[PDB]
């Protein structure tokens, strides 16, 4: 068996022409490798693009062309529509089975809305208290959410999720600060801070 | 019209077996090959096996030879993947794709059925907090805390309320998940109307409808 390798991340602007390569540990990639290009979208959404090195799948916009470049394969996206942001995996046939590349996260604006919620009563009653800060409407989906109690940064307790792309080509995420019934009442304010593209946004509650 | 639909998420104890299914439609079941692949957590896809439904030609890899066993039901258009001797490292999302030849395969894929080799959630209603309405819209949320395994299915007003429902991605801490959901109701409607957040946990057979009150 061998090891297929792809560039971890390729960034591009809409309309640009980007080339995703793929190679093997076995050596040169010929036609008898029947390279397959699978596009993966959020939630394990797989879509076949190319197969047999350059055979476009049934119903895929011609801007997706497969080709062999030197000793590597190559998926070429000419005129990247924003919707081409996804992962691209190249699979190579190594007699009797396929061997998949790790994937290439191809990346082809807006400020966030913070939404704080104080702990529920039934939860405080259990000597616990979770503050929920929901971040909506940010693009690109890449934030750094920190917390602050009384103005003092908090470290242990915060749980922030991965940014999900809402259908609207915008993202959302949710951070949590798990405190005790005691601590919640113990402080003055609780601040949920999010940093996005150099500028910070913060919302608090008491 | 071409579609391969897979079974739902499964929870298997270690040392056990799972029989996933992948039903097909929109094409001749017995003229295309059925390949199965799996993707353990942070690992990248692994090829498991393949079967030609018409001939009942099942071809595996050395690795899964004895643990994976594909069978095809020509009458129902379903291909089954039996997996025995379940281990923790078997936990992954198993997917099925159809194919014709090395020149044409893996074009149409299933959705993937997640297997995990049981504690229901605790739902807490999240009332506005800041009673000073942000605008013509107010937002209620539902905290689905500490559950296992994935997943849960949050719904608002049993589906009546589908406009502006944001169910966020779960977080994990000490083998227990927690997730948030929200819905933005125009001021006027709440609390004049009753707003309920329904949460179902298939793996435990529990359902909880929490009336979210101020």
């Amino acid at each position: 068996q061998a090891v297929v390798t792809q560039e971890s991340a390729l960034t591009t602007s809409p309309g640009e022409t980007v080339t995703l390569t793929c190679r093997s540990s076995s050596g040169a990639i010929t036609t008898s490798h029947y390279a397959n290009w699978i596009q993966e979208k959020p939630d394990h959404l797989f879509t076949g693009l190319i197969s047999g090195t350059n055979n476009r799948a049934p119903g895929v916009p011609a801007r997706f062309s497969g080709s062999l470049i030197g000793d590597k394969a190559a998926l070429t996206i000419t005129g990247a529509q924003t919707e081409d942001e996804a992962i691209y995996i190249c699979a190579l046939w190594f007699s009797n089975q396929f061997i998949f590349g790790s994937g290439t996260k191809v990346t082809v604006k807006s400020s966030p809305s913070v939404t704080l919620f104080p702990p529920s009563s039934e939860e405080l009653e259990t000597n616990k208290a979770t503050l929920v800060c929901t971040i909506t409407d940010f693009y690109p989906g890449v934030v750094t959410v920190d917390w602050k109690v009384d103005g003092t940064p908090v470290t242990q307790g915060m749980e922030t999720t991965q940014p999900s792309k809402q259908s609207n080509n915008k993202y959302m995420a949710s951070s949590y600060l798990t405190l005790t019934a005691r601590a919640w009442e113990r402080h003055s304010s609780y601040s949920c801070q999010v940093t996005h593209e150099g500028h910070t946004v913060e919302k608090s509650l008491s | 019209e071409v579609q391969l639909q897979q079974s739902g998420a499964e929870l298997a104890r270690p040392g056990a077996s799972v029989k996933l299914s992948c039903r097909t439609s929109g094409y001749s079941f017995t003229t295309y090959w059925m390949q199965w692949v799996r993707q353990r957590p942070g690992q990248g896809l692994e090829w498991i096996a393949a079967i030609y439904p018409g001939d009942d030609d099942a071809r595996y890899t050395q690795k899964f030879k004895g643990k994976a066993t594909l069978t095809a039901d020509r009458s129902s258009s379903i291909v089954y993947l039996q997996l025995n001797s379940l281990t923790s490292e078997d936990s992954a999302v198993y997917s099925c794709s159809r194919g014709r030849s090395l020149y044409y395969t893996m074009d149409y894929w299933g959705q993937g059925t997640s297997v995990t080799v049981t504690t229901p959630p605790s739902v807490y209603p999240l009332a506005p907090g800041s009673a000073a309405q942000t605008n013509s819209m107010v937002t209620l949320g539902c905290l689905v805390k500490g559950y296992f395994p994935e997943p849960v299915t949050v719904s608002w007003n049993t589906g009546s309320l589908s406009s502006g429902v944001h169910t966020f991605p779960a977080v994990l801490q000490s083998d227990l998940y927690t997730l948030s959901s929200s819905v933005t109701v125009p001021s006027s409607t709440w609390p004049s109307e009753t707003v309920t957040c329904n949460v179902a946990h298939p793996a435990s057979s529990t359902k909880v409808d929490k009336k979210i009150v101020p």
